[PDB]
């Protein structure tokens, strides 16, 4: 009936006065941006079809026409940032916060998806659709007793426009559009749906990935405890959100930081440094390094949750990014550490693959483990136990290493180098 | 001393 037509014939019934024959028209379009191929967007758009669709909006006396024309609108905005601003620049943006009041669940479905697409384009789209008064209405459809109550793909859909309206920066969202929604973010990082729950927990993420203040409001509202729960699912895309979470509440004040320590999160450390996925792995890694590079306090909490020896593993055996922020989650303990907590540090066999990893390429990686050589030969020093240490760092063949380096082209490295082995190794 | 660092769909079609 409606299948395969060409945009010629759909602009012959839509250009009719007919509303039966438009509304076949739009269906016929809507079909052929639904197909799975690279949707004609852009005949569409040429064949000047945007106006019509967003008047089809606004006819509450045919329903259908509005949920054809809204899914049509959904797939056009849905492709490059050009088309999507052919859609915005055909004014759907008042009208489909308009629909999202529609006695109809289908109808205020497509209206939601439309404006996640919308707002999902960038900050400037994201802050147009904030402006014309969406995040009310939004809401709004969420301002129920138990969300179970809701249908599962409408729900879905809700969340993810929430979390495209919290995403993206330069700018971030405005702040009291964040602090209107995060309510009803908590609320749904409570829900029982894994994909709910993952994108609450990317809407989390991204509200945290800002300045120390953005890092605050998300953190007051206690949201950590389910964050740290989170963390300890077993579905991947509810972990991975999880933990860009916490690492970013981790990369602001030491407050934060102990805010995320007191919640338990280190004890799920010990899985997540063994992930089987290695982006798992170097989150979890990263995370660490910031930890690390916070109090001496939240140092020997990391000690007492036994995470040092699985930050030898990491930096023994793991791809070679997660090796580097296990790098630098050493040298950012031994620069912060007590003199014991460096020992303690050595005595768990940081030294070997420390030195195995010297033969990188990378010279920033090679700057940063000379940084740990360093701290630690200097918290050996304070012990007397310095030749110790060169005996250690000679018996797995490591002084070759730092031998070799100091021909680096690096002017860091090389000084380095040649500083460590002029005094500790003469 | 503390250094600093998207998987859902920015868009999405509607198959269906």
């Amino acid at each position: 009936g409606t299948v395969n037509w060409s945009v010629e014939d759909i602009v012959k019934g839509i250009n009719s006065n007919n509303l039966e024959s438009q509304l076949q028209a739009t269906q016929a379009a809507r079909k052929l941006l639904s197909r799975e191929k690279q949707p004609p967007i852009d005949n569409i758009i040429r064949a000047g079809l945007i106006p019509k669709f967003v008047s089809f909006l606004g006819k509450t006396d045919c329903s259908p026409i509005q949920f054809e024309s809204a899914w049509a609108l959904t797939n056009i905005a849905s492709g490059t940032s050009e088309q999507t601003k052919a859609v915005v620049d055909g004014g759907a943006i008042p009208a489909f916060i308009s629909l999202l009041a529609s006695p109809h669940a289908h109808i205020s479905e497509q209206a939601v998806w439309a404006l996640g697409n919308i707002a999902g384009d960038g900050s400037a789209f994201r802050d147009l659709v904030i402006k014309h008064g969406a995040i009310d209405p939004l809401l709004a459809l969420l301002a129920v007793p138990d969300l179970s109550t809701l249908a599962c793909g409408y729900l879905r859909n809700l969340t993810w426009t929430l979390s495209n309206l919290c995403r993206n920066k330069n700018p971030a969202p405005p702040l009291d559009a964040v602090e209107q929604i995060l309510p009803t973010l908590v609320r749904l990082l409570h829900h029982n749906d894994p994909e709910v729950l993952a994108d609450s927990c990317w809407a989390i993420s991204y509200l945290t990935d800002g300045p120390n203040e953005r890092i605050e409001m998300v953190v007051k509202k206690g949201v950590v405890p389910q964050l740290v729960k989170l963390l300890g699912a077993t579905e991947l895309p509810i972990v991975t959100p999880a933990l860009r979470a916490i690492g970013n509440i981790v990369t602001g004040t030491d407050e934060q930081t102990q805010k995320v320590i007191d919640a338990g999160a280190l004890a799920v450390f010990p899985s997540l440094l063994t992930n089987p996925k290695t982006n798992i792995q170097k989150e979890a890694t990263w995370t660490m390094s910031n930890i690390t590079a916070g109090r001496q306090d939240q140092i020997q909490q990391v000690v007492n949750h036994g995470l040092v020896p699985f930050l030898v593993g990491v930096l023994s055996k793991a791809d070679f990014k997660t090796q580097k922020e296990a790098a630098w989650a050493i040298t950012n303990y031994t620069s912060g550490g007590t003199v014991e907590q460096i020992v303690y540090l050595v005595h768990c066999g940081i030294i070997e693959p420390l030195m195995n990893l010297l033969s990188a390429k990378d010279t920033k990686i090679i700057q940063v483990i000379l940084d740990a050589i360093s701290n630690i030969f200097q918290a050996a020093e304070k012990l007397g136990e310095t030749e110790k240490l060169s005996i250690m760092i000679e018996e797995c063949g490591g002084l070759d290493k730092i031998e070799a380096l100091q021909r680096h082209e690096n002017e860091s490295v090389y000084k380095a180098s040649l500083n460590l082995i002029e005094k500790y190794f003469s | 001393k503390k250094r600093v660092l998207q998987q859902p769909a920015k868009k999405r079609l509607n198959f269906g």
